[PDB]
């Protein structure tokens, strides 16, 4: 019944170590430009946890702002991520890294971001009429030429069959136009929008892309467990798949030793649902609690690739081992399958896009078909 | 957001991944969902 921001305030203030860290993670941000402003450069950087909490509570009833409409030339890495904007530089401090690895902090963040998700799913925008959720999107700038062109261009960049208008690409409610932001009832429906039929045809190949996504890494001959904290972040199957806390996945870890890991990134202006990469029978499915704003030391202040203006962007391999995430293991050695053994699909949250939503067609024992929509990321915890 | 796909050693012997995925530094755009990622050889 308690406001989850208030629960977080109490956690910070009633624990001497967390109280210390919640000061030091701001004190360790340099005073000097550019760190006097957040990474968008549009606002002064937050310098204390009470202002942070005030803003977190305010954000519970806000959709992300498309700030590029009036500010087209500022850094755009954090479009969609209002909480991330506040803590991005603190995430890059030594005390901030410790703070955002604390399991109690992350339970509190989970509850805050899930309360946020309740608002983002609410077509009334918390009691502002049946169009409140839609109007919030328009007020936030998402029906601007800049936003809509960005969404259309991003969808077109991955195909030769380019479409001129948003409505030819994505499904949206009836009578939708740019002026009414396609009548999307709330942020969540916009965020998890589906492609129109035929816009993403399923390829004949045995393996298809599970996400509309940008290749990041391809690693061969991966180890059972590895030093994922060292530079370059070697993948650690045991940690990534959660064998730490579920012995039932341990046999799948063993079966992936020597295998390959492919990783790819979903931008804020990309399609966010998940499609089945192969045909087969689901043999294992899990959700794993973890971090939200944990990034590497290399991505922080004084780091060899830091501080990241959009953490955990440059830490994507690292967070596969600790972030809120999910695991799906598909057996393709079945009738209708490609007979390429077991295939794993591990969606991994980043910051406040960390709700891993498995659809019911992925229940263990069901067969999925290549190209079927099987889940989605949502803004949330 | 980010995601991994994981393949077994013996399966990778049988598969040809597209270059944009196997050599990610060459990629300049999203890959289209449902489009080819790897084919049997």
């Amino acid at each position: 019944v308690e406001n989850p921001v208030e629960t977080f305030r109490k956690l910070i203030e009633n624990d001497s170590t967390l109280y210390m860290l919640a000061h030091s993670m701001f004190d360790e941000v340099p005073e000097k430009a550019p760190y006097d402003r957040d990474p968008t450069t549009l606002k002064k950087q937050v310098r204390n946890y009470k202002t942070m909490l005030y803003l977190f509570n305010t954000l519970l009833t806000e959709v992300p702002e498309y700030f590029l409409r009036d500010n087209p030339n500022v850094p755009s890495g954090l479009i969609g991520f209002p909480f991330n904007i506040i803590v991005d530089w603190p995430m890059g401090t030594p005390s901030g890294r410790q703070f955002f690895l604390d399991t109690r902090v992350n339970k509190c963040l989970k509850d805050i971001l899930n309360k946020w998700n309740e608002f983002l799913k609410d077509p009334t925008a918390q009691g502002n009429g049946n169009k409140g959720g839609n109007q919030a999107l328009i007020d936030a700038g998402w029906s601007s030429d800049a936003a809509v062109e960005q969404l259309v261009n991003k969808a077109n960049e991955s195909t030769t069959d380019k479409k001129k208008t948003f409505s030819e690409i994505f499904q949206h409610p009836a009578n939708g136009t740019q002026e009414n932001f396609f009548n999307y009832a709330c942020w969540d429906n916009f965020f998890t929008r589906r492609f129109k039929d035929g816009v993403r045809p399923v390829a004949d190949a045995a393996v298809v892309n599970a996400c509309e996504s940008f290749p990041l890494s391809f690693d061969t001959d991966v180890s059972r467990r590895n030093t994922f904290w060292l530079k370059g972040t070697p993948y650690s199957l045991h940690d990534m798949l959660g064998a730490t806390q579920d012995e039932r996945v341990a046999s799948y870890v063993d079966g992936f030793v020597g295998g390959s890991v492919y990783q790819a990134f979903l931008s804020a202006d990309s399609y966010h649902c998940w499609n089945a990469p192969v045909t087969g029978k689901v043999v294992y499915r899990s959700l794993i609690d973890g971090t939200y704003f944990a990034e590497t030391a290399a991505a922080g202040f004084g780091g060899s690739n830091g501080p990241d203006p959009a953490g955990p962007d440059v830490s994507q391999r690292y967070i596969t081992h600790i972030a809120a995430r999910g695991v799906l293991i598909v057996d393709t050695n079945v009738t209708g399958g490609a007979k390429i053994g077991l295939v794993g699909f591990v969606p991994v949250g980043m910051s406040e896009v960390s709700t891993c939503d498995w659809f019911d067609n992925t229940e263990e024992g069901k067969t999925i078909s290549k190209g079927d929509v099987i889940g989605a990321f949502h803004s949330g915890g | 957001x980010t995601h991994c796909l994981i393949f077994q050693r013996d399966a990778v012997k049988k598969l040809q991944f597209i270059p944009k995925a196997q050599y990610p530094e060459i990629a300049t755009t999203n890959l289209a969902v449902n489009s080819e990622l790897a084919k049997l050889t």
